[PDB]
């Protein structure tokens, strides 16, 4: 069949610039000068949405900044000027032959200035302590780039076990990143220590950002 | 308004079978062909099969051949896809779309989606807990709060603040699987003047278990 190889697998373009994404087919999709290609846009938690069909034709209702070009086995998706809301996963489709298949996908990211995380730490809840468990959560919001590291320090000593970290996707409007860190401990483990510290290592601060509380 | 409706999620045991429904409205059901797409997180999109609702003529992928069975109900304007013996690799979100044929065939509409989780575990409703700072130095004009949702299987789960009253400064973190149960948290940032007067509530809803949980911070 016709296999599609998209390159690169992830792209980062600054606002106001042009974003190029290539979709290469193993065999020619061109038929009577009209090539079979479709460019889809899918945001997290939603189905894809059509942008350009017939590779040359922008769908009605889609902004004019979306466009496409190429013929035969070569096609591209050009977004100029890129906007903060344009961050999503792009796909390319081919109806030429059967069975139909979709490309590997290209995740577009916006390039902007760095931002420092806002650290907030919430001690375990009184309701959870009643059940015998203890969970201390540490929220990090609005930091760019996504590369960051969090460290838990109990009474000045680090604990790497029992930590669950989760990173979000790029916020459409804010184009920032957010993460949270959950350190789970029992009731006895929580009552036998007092100081609980959450620290963040980000490229915008020479030293970790210290946020803590006392039991 | 053309729309394709699907169930929220479905839980199935290994070796069993499932029946998924795709309901179309606002347009002639038999006048279009129903297609199915598979999306596994991180894998991307994968094509399943197409069917002609009028004559029930089917075309299936060599990969999904004999794994899936397509059928339609013209009285209810609903399309059905039966999957036999799902495995750990068959867990993914399934979509149904109306493929519009003009020259090249694209998808002008997509279904709501259905998450199919293949596991032997039993539905566990979530246990919500409030998260309050309880202290501060008066170094910020904003007040950050959080909500912990843990001990629930399978995904997904809805999390809102005051029944969606606060759409700003809200961050829903993806769930992490630990001990067969998923755990996520969410945070909201409200002005320091709003928090004393206004109450902040964590509204959590689990579609599978059909349970709603409200916890005040």
């Amino acid at each position: 069949d016709i296999v599609l190889t998209q390159s690169p697998a992830s792209l980062a373009v600054s606002l106001g610039q042009r974003a190029t994404i290539s979709c290469r087919a193993s065999k020619s999709v061109s038929a009577s000068v009209y090539s079979y290609m479709h460019w889809y846009q899918q945001k997290p938690g939603q189905p894809p949405k059509l942008l350009i069909y017939l590779a040359s034709s922008l769908e009605s209702g889609v902004p004019a900044r979306f466009s496409g070009s190429g013929s035969g086995t070569d096609f591209t998706l050009n977004i100029h000027p890129v906007e903060e809301e344009d961050a999503a996963t792009y796909y390319c489709h081919h109806s030429r032959e059967l069975p139909p298949a979709f490309g590997g996908g290209t995740k577009l990211e916006i390039k902007r200035a760095d931002a420092a995380p806002t650290v907030s730490i919430f001690p375990p809840s009184s309701e959870q302590l009643t059940s015998g468990g203890a969970s201390v959560v540490c929220f990090l919001n609005n930091f760019y780039p996504k590369d960051i590291n969090v460290k838990w320090k109990i009474d000045g000593s680090e604990r790497q076990n029992g930590v669950l970290n989760s990173w979000t996707d790029q916020d459409s409007k804010d184009s920032t990143y957010s993460m949270s860190s959950t350190l789970t401990l029992t009731k006895d483990e929580y009552e036998r220590h007092n100081s609980y510290t959450c620290e963040a290592t980000h490229k915008t601060s020479t030293s970790p950002i210290v946020k803590s509380f006392n039991r | 308004q053309v729309q394709l409706q699907q169930p929220g999620a479905e839980l199935v045991r290994p070796g069993a079978s499932v029946k998924l429904s795709c309901k179309a409205s606002g347009y002639s059901f038999t006048r279009f062909w129903m297609n199915w797409v598979k999306q596994r997180p991180g894998q991307g999109l994968e094509w399943i099969g197409m069917i002609h609702p009028s004559d029930s003529e089917t075309r299936l992928n060599q990969k999904f051949k004999d794994k899936a069975t397509l059928t339609v109900d013209k009285s209810s304007t609903t399309a059905y896809m039966q999957l036999s013996s799902p495995t750990s690799e068959d867990s993914a979100v399934y979509y149904c779309a109306r493929k519009d044929y003009d020259y090249d065939a694209w998808f002008a509409y997509w279904g709501q989606g259905t998450l199919v989780t293949v596991s032997a575990a039993k539905t566990t409703p979530p246990s919500v807990y409030p998260l309050a700072p309880g202290s501060a130095a008066q170094t910020n004009s904003m007040v950050t709060l959080g909500c912990l949702v843990k001990g629930y299987f399978p995904e997904p789960v809805t999390v809102t603040w005051n029944s969606g009253s606060l759409s700003s400064g809200v961050h829903t973190f993806p769930a992490v699987l630990q001990s067969d149960l998923y755990t996520l948290s969410s945070s909201v940032t409200v002005p320091s003047s709003t928090w004393p007067s206004e109450t902040v509530t964590c509204n959590v809803a689990h579609p599978a278990s059909s349970t709603k949980v409200d916890k005040k911070i």
